[PDB]
């Protein structure tokens, strides 16, 4: 998991 | 694919539109080496979920898998936090402005030890654009050129990415022949631009090298999500 | 001098100096990762002298100060074998050509650590031009390019005798190019193409440097080469 | 400088 991934979701 | 479709001037347009606003630092006393990380750490991680906002809104950056948006913006992140360090810093001959409120000369880039040669290639890539007269609409082409090239060559996904790069191209050129310049001086100058990219790739290794040195000898901690932007040139 | 060169008279001239292709002391008689980092930094010191003596060649390179001569050479001086290494390996799928009796595929690579990444890196960039189908004559123009353009930001008439050179190299591709039958367009793309991978060489002689410089700690090889190191240093 | 000395001919 990578707060990255998070952030290119939202 | 709706990147392709878009005419020069509304790629400049949504380049523009999608331009991220520029932060203050937190800042106010004279800089010790602590203070100075601490400011441009923390100024660098607010930047990063703009940046992130704003490669969405890159035309045909959406369009790419999760995976490939997650490798380009890894690969280019210091890239892009520079060229837009350099683009800002360009009426302040001399200065590096990191915030409206954090203009920096390079005898202040002395606080932190190998800090000041990066400052001397970031002060002469500013030197360079204003020389150039480097505009607005060429800058957020360059800048998305950054975040699509970097990392194209460590991956059908490339072919969309080099399609929407030879549409920045033509828009580049697109913005050099409305400005009256010849045929000759329109690639001259494409390629005056490009090759400053090297150099802009150059300092974004050495800032890697300097962040994770200063990070193992731990004077300030450094957020997760900076931490794993740079855990992945690892 | 460098001015006066027609857009033929430049390829032509890039293409007289170019240098030789060496041999490396590869025994085919398996290695270790000692022998075979040996083989490969015995053969870059080799080749330092010949590509010394092939700037020399280059148009507007003998019209710059010793200073700044040495400056550009130690800057871009493995982005210069890199782009080298490539070339001479495009028409062999997923190998390296680093010599004609040394030809290696990613899994030998293996054999020292860190140098797996840059293996594939080396090896995108030889299949990109590949798929480009890069030109002997563009290869010349670019390999020059890098040994002016790499260094002129860590360097005042100067700098403008290097970019006014710089700039006949652009016109020069665009001459090849629109000979080859490009469309305007096409020839502003292919150029851009071409130029946006010397950011990625830059990127691999950044990395190589880092992956060189940590084994002249580790101490398993060369004064011109340990030299070159120390201005990276 | 080895590389000086290269390029000194
Ligand atoms: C100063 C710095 C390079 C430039 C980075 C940057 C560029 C644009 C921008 O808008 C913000 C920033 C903030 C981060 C900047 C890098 C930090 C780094 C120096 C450093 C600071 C703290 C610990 C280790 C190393 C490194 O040398
Ligand atoms: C830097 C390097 C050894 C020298 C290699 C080399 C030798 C000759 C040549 O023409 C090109 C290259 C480029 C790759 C180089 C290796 C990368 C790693 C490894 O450490």
């Amino acid at each position: 998991h990578k707060i990255l991934h998070r952030l290119l979701q939202d | 694919s709706l990147a392709l479709s878009l005419t020069a001037d509304q790629m400049v347009s949504a380049l523009l539109d999608a331009e991220p606003p520029i932060l203050y630092s937190e800042y106010t006393r004279p800089f010790s080496e602590a203070s100075m990380m601490g400011l441009l750490t923390n100024l660098a991680d607010r930047e990063l979920v703009h940046m992130i906002n704003w490669a969405k809104r890159v035309p045909g950056f959406v369009d790419l898998t999760l995976h490939d948006q997650v490798h380009l913006l890894e690969c280019a992140w210091l890239e892009i936090l520079m060229i837009g360090l350099v683009w800002r810093s360009m009426e302040h001959p001399g200065k590096l402005l990191f915030a409206p409120n954090l203009l920096l000369d390079r005898n202040q880039g002395k606080c932190v030890e190998g800090m000041v040669e990066i400052f001397d290639m970031l002060l002469a890539t500013s030197s360079r654009f204003r020389m150039m007269n480097l505009q607005g609409e060429e800058f957020v082409c360059l800048k998305s050129i950054i975040l699509l090239n970097s990392g194209v060559y460590t991956f059908e996904e490339k072919d969309h990415i080099h399609r929407v790069l030879d549409k920045i191209t033509d828009t580049l050129i697109h913005l050099m022949a409305k400005a009256g310049l010849t045929l000759q001086q329109q690639h001259q100058r494409l390629a005056q631009l490009l090759l400053i990219l090297s150099h802009i790739r150059h300092m974004s290794n050495k800032g890697m090298e300097h962040l994770y040195s200063m990070k193992c000898k731990n004077v300030v901690p450094l957020s997760d999500l900076l931490l794993e932007m740079l855990d992945a040139h690892r």
